[PDB]
């Protein structure tokens, strides 16, 4: 039995326009 | 080399730091700019802060959605303890005994030995104690260490050198202490 | 004594215009994975790691593409500024005490560097050597510059001399690190 190692993911930057 | 375009480069890193065994935790996210750390999510302060100006908009724009915060605010568990229970037995508790040789060596090409040398290598955790005998009465001034060197794979050497020149009947003694064996490993040697 | 702090990172980077992307664990400066992206697979650092976790490597690919989306933005909002290149620091040392014709492995360290784009080539007697070599993916340094190993397996003898040459953007000559036999300490 394998335990899943989690991410943490990176947030969006806002959009420039 | 070749290509000299100009190059920009983005780095994330999301840092858990444990301090006795999981008491303590803390998350530090860190967003790189070409090496200007720029904005960071600190879990002991709770929302991101500009390190730099360049790094403002985004500080102000994700503290500003009260969801991303709140995940984040539960990342030290959802996260950091979590990974640290996955990967625990494996790493913060992985031991390897060290392999210890004792080798003369010289302090300058040409010249003869002038130094004995107790390697120490193959070993995890960091965790070291090296000390050097002459005929079984502990030697002090004249050692000198290389501190701990890791070989990128979940390793380390060290080399601990004492400056001596050998004569018949004197037997040298290296002693290693480390967590991996519960009596001192020492290695002789004799000229 | 007993370690006081662990720190687990999840290391990220994507670089332009090479479209260069690496997602690595380091823990206490040891690598635990990376996802290769080309292959997109979890690769443990050894082996023996993947018996007890896993990685779902679409994950990281996916993180790959926000920073890669994230770096275009800051690049503009930058104006452009592209990163100082920062040339390596080169060790080469072997992994165990050398003796002669007993198996070894040399391991060049190379050190404090940026951007994440380096060329290392084993030179033995002045000839490059390729057999049985391996090498680490970039890992992280908390000043956010780069550290990586390359490892050739060798068997040592008292005729062959070996040089690792480094070659980076910020190094006006390739960088040769000599090792021989014997050599004083």
């Amino acid at each position: 039995p394998v335990s899943k190692m989690r991410m943490a993911t990176p947030l969006l930057m806002q959009a420039l326009p | 080399m070749g290509d000299t375009r100009p190059r920009f480069l983005w780095q994330l890193k999301f840092e858990c730091h444990f301090f006795n065994g999981t008491e303590r935790v803390r998350l530090l996210e860190r967003c790189i700019y070409n090496q200007e750390e720029s904005v960071r999510f600190d879990s002991d302060v709770g929302e991101y802060r500009a390190v730099t100006e360049l790094g403002r908009p985004d500080a102000e724009y994700w503290n500003s959605q009260k969801d991303l915060l709140e995940q984040r605010r539960a990342a030290v568990d959802t996260y950091c303890r979590h990974n640290y229970g996955v990967g625990e037995s494996f790493t913060v508790q992985r031991r390897v005994e060290p392999k210890v040789t004792v080798y003369p060596s010289k302090t300058q090409p040409l010249q003869h030995h002038n130094l004995l040398v107790c390697s120490v290598s193959g070993f995890y955790p960091g965790s070291i104690e090296v000390r050097w005998f002459r005929n079984g009465q502990e030697e002090k001034a004249g050692v000198v260490s290389t501190g701990l060197i890791q070989n990128g794979d979940w390793t380390f050497q060290t080399l601990v050198m004492l400056e001596t020149v050998p004569r018949s009947g004197e037997v040298y003694t290296c002693q290693v202490e480390h967590p991996s064996v519960t009596s001192p490993l020492t290695v002789e040697w004799r000229a | 004594m007993i370690k006081e702090e662990h720190v687990i990172i999840q290391a990220e980077f994507y670089l332009n215009p090479d479209q260069s992307g690496e997602f690595m664990f380091d823990f206490d400066g040891d690598e635990i994975f990376h996802v290769d992206m080309a292959k997109k697979e979890t690769v443990w650092r050894l082996e023996e790691f993947g018996r007890f976790a896993s990685f779902e490597a679409q994950g990281a690919l996916a993180n790959i593409a926000v920073d890669k989306a994230n770096l275009e933005i800051m690049t503009k909002r930058s104006n452009y500024t592209p990163i100082t290149n920062v040339p390596p620091e080169v060790t080469v040392l072997t992994n165990s005490p050398v003796e002669l014709r007993e198996p070894n492995v040399l391991i060049c360290f190379i050190d404090k560097f940026t951007p994440p784009v380096v060329n290392v080539t084993w030179l033995r007697n002045g000839k490059p050597v390729t057999t049985g070599v391996s090498e680490t993916v970039f890992l992280p340094r908390e000043d956010h510059l780069f550290r990586k190993f390359h490892y050739l397996p060798f068997l040592p003898s008292t005729e062959d001399v070996y040089d690792c040459r480094v070659e980076h953007w910020g190094l006006d000559e390739p960088l040769l690190k000599h090792w021989e036999f014997d050599a004083p300490s």
